């Protein structure tokens, strides 16, 4: 890399990070996606 | 206690329930005329049979079997369930 | 008529009569499972569970249907006798992690949408 | 006799006169590929894509337009024939942009599947693409220009089946396009169509843009409840979720096509949801409990009130199990305060004969007609498909229309009598030309709308028009089974309901006000707490909060009819049962095992336990609700007739004026549409033009 | 035409065909059918009974000398009265051939074990019973080989679900592995791939 | 090369449906001699004449010369929009006092 | 030797399904219906066997689609209904049939078009 | 354009974050929540628009075989400018 480097991108991490599995900073999944199904909301006001 | 409602199934082209079509073709009409609070059902029914049903109160139901009845048979079934009998 | 070509009986007498013999070899296998396995039951809960899975196949009418289901249990025999099967094989019949699912309408009703 | 004898690749087949060759290839199961061709349109013969050689002759054919002549001989496979398709998709694929990863016809484009079965591997196109800019037709249906093939599918549906020419082709030759050449939206009742028929990427549908891709999706064959037509549909799903709606075709009911409200209001099924149970807390809050909890307070109040008390009204979209276990459960209480939000005379046969309130001549049956007549009744957008149906009769066999009511707009051209009832009347005694028209009419065709009957002259409206069609019969005589009598109906779960004995209306309950309502889906506003003694009970049952759920005592929630397998009769009373796309959300639960469970925790235990045993007293109670797509039925017409003239209710001087009086009126009309944000969007097109 | 369609061999169809002509003249009383594949491979559809001589003559005759069983399956045709077609594929050192034997059985009809004929039957017949539940009649050791002791049902049969009806655990109450009825995290995605065009005209069905 | 004129319409304050157009009273006399012409009942075959008399009288074809046809013979719009696409001869942008049209083909080149 | 049984054909016993999914379970027997975005045909030519659909709930995690239905992907395909419906009463499964549904036939006319008095005449080409 | 939820969680370029009741937050205590933080939205926001001096153009996103299948654009609309399907660059004429 110092006689070839790599191509610049401004998202390109400038800072590696190591394997942080089995540490604070590990990876943890979740669903990406929003929720499907909406719910009716009762009034707040009483009936009678 | 009381009738509620009458059910009638008829096939529509089978013979064993010709006579009950007649009665529909003669004599539906004048008893409906001296009934028009009572709802009697005519509804089309499967290759099995003709039948009449009575209901009652609290949901009492049972069937009479008008298979090759004539329309006399028929009226004098119907009569019978109207009346206190049976 | 109907055209159908045996496995072993002709008539259900004989399938009956195959149907006792594996019966019996059952029972008498049962207090030797118990003992080499080291089953935690009773001879009396393996015999009992030894009759409701023949009785699980009582309403069979068809000689051909009884001759295969004896040759299963032929099968089921010689696996459980030579030790091809562990002890977790012969604890699948008895379901001790299954909870119990109900069976009146009102409680399926509560839990969810299957009948 | 008149059939001619053709052969397709050396086999012989008997074909009537004027049968083009497409479709005696097509007689042996050889599909020619096609393009512009629609056996439902006027023919084109634009594509090319359908040219086959005959034996015998040195030019090649266009099948979807051309006759078959006697002795002839079709070649399907010939080199000539498959140089001509090879040619016509090069021509087709040299300007078509390499948009297939972000088309959504991807894996559904007639293009893609025509080039890979029947076109070349590879391109030898060296050249530029034309490129051409986008139209705005509207919220519903997205338009990429480019892709456009040129078909003219679009054109000739919009024109013949729809009924409007807002489509067109401007310019010539290679910048020839397809649009409306000024800032028009296409919005009509039956537009999302073109989207189905357009072979490309094209017209797609806005709403389902870039969700899903068509070989991921599960195919559930139903029936949709938006109106009464009950028009066959397959619900796509995807991974328990709702993707789309598309016609599934049914000769005798709704063809090829659904209307806009059964395509586009499923998002609706998304929003307002009824998930849970709830009941009134101390404060008089709705607030979520258990199943247990809610089934015990309603069985209590169930308990102590017995027969008129207990009143139930069903609303427009449930069905027939429902309906029944309903009953069952009201009637074990000594109840017979069973109604309906729709109202239908009561007064002489009534109920009692089916041929009463059904439309006897059937959908199908429009097409043997000369004369109709329509009264009080806005066919268009209380029945789309019924209308459209009425306008395939009125182009292709000249059906002569007209129309008693306000003149609104029906997409063909009728006559309009005007829109006063004593020209019924007027009809009826003989002193009108139209009295005339009807006397000669081979086929003549009667029918009333429900909504005209929603009226309080209703009874005497039905009398007359009764009228109208016992001088046609007895004049004409009957020519065997034709049934000039008609009842067009607009909610799914009316003719059910009147089938199991139902009371038509909402006047019983204002004449003996009930301390326990039972509000099954129904959201029509008809009854409020003012029409009603304090301290009532009021059960609300649905899937949707909506007018008839912040008014209630106690919550059940239900499935809707995506969720479930139930059954739905139409207006020809013909009876289908839709399937299970996806389950009920949250703790929703089916209906009528709402209904059962209900009955067990109060005592009486209704005799069905599964959805077999519910069908079999269905069939107990009315048979015809368990024949799933029999539509035969006897007609009554004389007897109803003669209950009919007993009683002479007086007309009103009142115009007949149809509640959807215009194009916006038609999207939002029940609980789930009203959910929609689609429909919102429609609306917000339709009023403002932007 | 030329670089990339796999090329034809008339000679060896011509002695396919004529070889399957002479073993349906030898052996009428269960041969049924006889068809030589467009790529040189020879088929012979016959009757169940026949399994047995059919192959020993197919063995031994000095013309046939089909010493060697190369395989021994079965396919699934739920359609078909008789679901189950057995398949024999044997090889010919001698004349360097290979032929191909077809019967047909169903759920309840034994099949002849034919271990006697050839020894490498006995676990290829093993295999068929486990996955299919085909009986072999006079098997001299018929027992499952591939699925596990005391498991139900066929899974090559084509009603068989794909992840089946039970999994398997560790129970810690119990301390042992258990098997209970499947769940799963994520259902397996159906894809609808067929395409509502037709691909190949030669082999389309006559429209009933 | 490429023809440069658009096929779509955009609104513009010059060309809007609201631009003042309307035959004179001897346009009116000579549509209902065009009109007669054809069979009863297939009146629109009066479009190709009657939008080019539009023409001769305001010079081009403004967006409501075309609506004011349609109306006219009961023809929809787009119908109109289509003939007046279509030809070459139809004038949908002004044009000088003489348009001058110099053939460029072979025989002529 | 031919034994003649007498009895109508039954195989649950031996097929290993449990109970729960040979009694509660209702398959549909159908020809599927033409994909309306498309006009091909040959996916309208063979009968399909489907189970009902049951519950398909979110995983906690990812938020995938789990199901405990274990027939919720079983398709079989059969040459004519009474093959599909007798598959259907040897398993011992309750079933639903309908009717093959085809189009019409329909008379086309290119002529139609240009008629002299008729409606059908197109406004546009 | 990354910004926080009213919870303190990092909302991602989708839009999902755990709800105020939503149990499945106590997945990420003692631990992280993965956020990408280069919002594509916002970084084709920042390209400028092309110039060209023709009706229709062509884009391939660079690169060549690099890129994507190359489209043409039309131009013509001057109301707006011509969006890329698949890249997201904008191009319009010179107007005005
Ligand atoms: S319409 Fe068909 S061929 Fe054209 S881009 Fe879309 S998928 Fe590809
Ligand atoms: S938009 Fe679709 S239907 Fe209309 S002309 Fe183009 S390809 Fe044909
Ligand atoms: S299908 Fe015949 S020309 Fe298009
Ligand atoms: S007038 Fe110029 S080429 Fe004909
Ligand atoms: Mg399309
Ligand atoms: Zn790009």
């Amino acid at each position: 890399p110092t006689t070839k480097p790599p191509t610049a991108r401004k998202y390109i991490w400038t800072n590696h990070k190591f394997n942080v599995s089995g540490t604070p900073q590990q990876y943890v999944p979740y669903s990406t996606t929003r929720k499907k199904i909406q719910e009716w909301v009762p009034p707040s006001t009483p009936y009678k | 206690l009381g009738l509620r409602e009458i059910r009638i199934h008829l096939c529509q082209r089978s013979p064993g329930s010709q006579g009950v079509r007649d009665f529909i073709e003669k004599r539906y009409v004048e008893l409906k005329k001296a009934n028009p609070d009572l709802p009697i059902l005519i509804r089309e029914c499967s290759d099995v049979q003709p039948k009449l049903w009575a209901r009652y109160a609290f949901g009492q139901e049972k069937n009479v079997s008008l298979n090759n009845f004539s329309a006399d048979q028929v009226t004098r079934t119907l009569e019978n369930v109207l009346s206190g009998k049976a | 008529g109907t055209s159908v070509k045996p496995i072993f009986s002709r008539d259900m007498n004989e399938a009956k009569r195959r149907v006792r013999e594996l019966y019996r070899a059952w029972y008498r296998e049962v207090p030797n499972t118990v003992h080499l396995f080291q089953l935690d039951i009773s001879v009396k809960q393996g015999r009992d569970k030894v009759r409701e899975m023949f009785m699980k196949n009582a309403h069979v009418t068809d000689p051909r249907v009884v001759d295969l289901l004896v040759i299963k249990g032929k099968m089921e025999l010689e696996e459980t006798i030579n030790v091809w099967k562990q002890r977790t094989h012969i604890m699948r019949f008895f379901h001790e992690t299954e909870a119990p699912r109900p069976t009146d309408f009102l409680s399926k009703f509560y839990v969810g949408h299957d009948p | 006799s008149n059939l001619i004898e053709v052969f397709v690749d050396g086999q012989s087949v008997m074909v009537e006169p004027g049968t083009t060759v497409l479709q005696a290839c097509e007689k042996v199961g050889m599909q020619i590929p096609r393009f512009c061709y629609h056996e439902r349109l006027s023919v084109a013969g634009n594509c090319r894509m359908c040219l086959v050689e005959i034996e015998k002759a040195p030019k090649v054919v266009a099948a979807c337009a051309m006759p078959v002549m006697k002795g002839w001989n079709i070649l399907t496979n010939s080199e000539k024939s498959k140089k001509a398709r090879e040619g016509v998709m090069e021509f087709l694929l040299a300007n078509h942009p390499l948009d297939c990863p972000i088309c959504d016809q991807g894996g559904e484009c007639d293009l893609q599947d025509q080039s890979m079965m029947f076109g070349s591997d590879r391109s030898r196109f060296l050249e530029g693409k034309r490129a051409v800019e986008d139209k705005n037709i509207g919220p519903l249906v997205k338009t990429i220009m480019t892709r456009c093939i040129q078909c003219t599918r679009c054109i000739r549906f919009a024109s013949e089946i729809a009924g409007v020419d807002d489509l067109g082709t401007t310019g010539r030759g290679n910048d020839m396009q397809v649009g409306t050449y000024i800032e028009k939206m296409f919005m009509s009742e039956l537009s999302g169509n073109i989207i189905d028929i357009c072979p490309v990427g094209a017209l797609t549908s806005k709403p389902y843009a870039f969700t899903a891709r068509p070989w991921e999706t599960r195919k559930t064959e139903s029936i949709d409840v938006m109106d009464a037509v009950g028009s066959n549909i397959v619900v796509s799903t995807r991974t328990g979720e709702v993707m789309r709606i598309l016609p599934r075709m049914h000769e005798d009911i709704n063809e090829e096509w659904i209307s806009d409200k059964t395509r586009f209001a499923y998002d609706g099924l998304k929003r307002q949801r009824l998930t849970q149970p709830m009941i009134r807390n101390e404060k008089g809050l709705l607030t979520y409990t258990t199943w247990e909890d809610a089934l015990s307070r309603v069985a209590g109040m169930l308990q102590s009130f017995q027969g008129n008390d207990v009143a139930a009204i069903a609303g427009g979209l449930v069905d027939a199990e429902a309906l029944v276990a309903l009953k069952d459960l009201l009637n074990r209480v000594d109840s017979d305060s069973l109604c309906t939000e729709e109202v239908f005379p009561t007064a002489g046969a009534g109920t009692d004969l089916r041929s009463n309130y059904l439309l006897n001549t059937t959908i199908a049956g429009v097409e043997e007609a000369d004369v109709i007549l329509l009264v009080g009744t806005n066919p268009r957008f209380e029945a789309p498909l019924f209308n459209a149906r009425i306008r395939k009769s009125w182009l292709h066999n000249d059906l002569k229309v007209a129309l008693i009511g306000s003149p609104v707009d029906l997409t063909y051209r009728y006559d309009h009598l005007g829109d006063s009832p004593k020209i019924l009347q007027d009809i009826a005694s003989g002193n009108h030309p139209f009295s005339q028209i009807l006397k000669e009419a081979k086929k003549p065709m009667v029918v009333l709308g429900s909504s005209a009957l929603q009226r309080s002259d209703g009874t005497a409206i039905l009398a007359a028009v009764s009228n109208i069609a016992q001088n046609i019969r007895l004049s004409s005589g009957v020519t065997g089974d034709w049934k000039v009598m008609n009842i067009l109906h607009r909610i799914a779960s009316q003719v059910a309901a009147l089938d199991l004995g139902y009371k038509p209306g909402v006047e019983a309950i204002r004449k003996n006000p009930p301390k326990v309502l039972f509000l099954l889906g129904a959201d029509g506003g008809c009854i409020t707490r003012q029409d009603l003694p304090k301290d009532c009970f009021i059960i609300y049952q649905g899937h949707h909060g909506d007018v008839g759920a912040p008014m209630a005592d106690v919550i059940l929630p239900g499935a809707a009819y995506t969720e479930k397998s139930a059954t739905y009769v139409n207006t020809e009373g013909r009876a289908q049962q839709t399937k299970v796309a996806v389950t009920p959300p949250g703790l929703a639960r089916e209906d009528w095992k709402i209904i059962r469970a209900l009955s067990e925790i109060a005592g009486m235990t209704l005799p069905y336990d599964t959805l077999d045993q519910v069908r079999s007293r269905l069939e107990e109670v009315s048979p015809n609700l368990v024949r799933y797509d029999d539509v035969e039925g006897a007609n009554y017409f004389q007897q109803a007739n003669e209950l009919s003239k007993l009683v002479n209710q007086q007309l009103l001087a009142d115009p007949l004026v149809p509640p959807q009086l215009t194009i916006k009126d038609f999207y939002m009309t029940d609980s789930i549409s009203r959910a929609s944000q689609t429909m919102a969007k429609c609306v917000k097109a339709v009023t403002e033009g932007i | 035409t030329r670089p990339t369609i796999r090329p034809r061999n008339d000679v060896v169809h011509k002695q396919l065909s004529a070889f399957g002509q002479y073993v349906a003249e030898i052996l009428p009383k269960y041969v049924q059918q006889v068809q030589v594949s467009c790529f040189n491979e020879l088929e012979i559809f016959i009757h169940p009974d026949g399994v047995i001589p059919v192959l020993t003559f197919l063995r031994d005759h000095t013309n046939a000398q089909f010493k060697s069983l190369a395989d021994l399956t079965a396919v699934d045709v739920p359609t078909r009265q008789n679901r189950f077609e057995i398949v024999y594929n044997l090889l010919s050192l001698r004349f360097n051939s290979r032929i191909r034997v077809k019967t047909y059985t169903d759920e309840l009809t034994p099949i002849e074990s034919s271990v006697t004929v050839y020894k490498a039957a006995n676990w290829y017949e093993r295999e068929i019973w486990d996955m299919f539940g085909v009986f072999f009649a006079n098997h001299p050791d018929l027992r499952r080989i591939l699925t596990d002791y005391g498991f139900e049902g066929h899974p090559f049969r084509k009603d068989f679900p794909l992840s089946g009806y039970v999994e398997l655990r560790y129970d810690d109450e119990v301390k042992r592995v258990v098997a209970e009825p499947v769940e799963l995290a994520q259902e397996f995605r159906k894809f609808d791939l067929n395409s509502p065009w037709e691909a190949f005209p030669a082999y389309r069905q006559p429209p009933e | 090369g490429a023809g440069g004129a658009l096929f779509v319409h955009r609104d513009t304050p010059e060309n809007n449906p609201d631009t003042p157009f309307d035959f004179t009273p001897e346009n009116y006399k000579r549509i209902e001699a065009i009109v007669k012409n054809y069979p009863e009942g297939h009146k629109a075959a009066a479009v190709l004449p009657v939008l080019d008399l539009a023409q001769r009288q305001n010079g081009w074809l403004p967006i409501s010369a075309m609506n004011k046809v349609a109306e006219i013979l009961q023809v929809p719009p787009m119908r109109v929009y289509e003939v007046a696409t279509f030809y070459t001869m139809y004038n949908r942008k002004p044009v000088g006092k003489y348009h001058i049209q110099v053939c460029t083909t072979t025989p002529c080149m | 030797q031919l034994i003649a049984v007498d009895e109508k054909l039954d195989i649950t016993t031996l097929t290993g399904v449990p109970e729960e999914h040979i009694k509660t379970r209702k398959v549909r027997i159908f020809v599927p219906a033409r994909n309306n975005m498309q006009s091909g045909v040959n996916n309208t030519k063979k009968w399909k066997m489907e189970f009902d659909t049951r519950e398909r709930w979110e995983n906690p995690l990812m938020g995938w689609s789990s199901t405990a239905d274990p027939l919720s992907n079983l398709v079989l395909t059969f040459s004519t209904k009474e093959d599909a419906v007798a598959f259907a009463e040897k398993n011992g499964w309750s079933f639903d049939v309908e009717e093959r549904k085809v189009p019409k036939p329909k008379s086309k006319s290119y002529g139609a078009n240009f008629s002299w008095n008729k409606r059908t005449r197109v406004s546009t080409k | 354009g990354v910004r926080t939820s009213p919870t303190g969680e990092k909302v991602t370029h989708t839009g999902q974050a755990y709800d105020d009741g939503d149990y499945r937050r106590v997945r990420f205590s003692d631990r992280q929540k993965e956020v990408n933080e280069n919002f594509a939205i916002d970084l084709i926001a920042e390209q400028p628009v092309s110039e060209v001096g023709s009706r229709v153009i062509s884009c391939d996103g660079g690169g060549g075989a690099l890129g994507h299948p190359r489209v043409y654009i039309n131009l013509d609309k001057e109301t707006k400018t011509g969006t890329c399907g698949y890249c997201g660059l904008q191009f319009r004429q010179p107007h005005h």
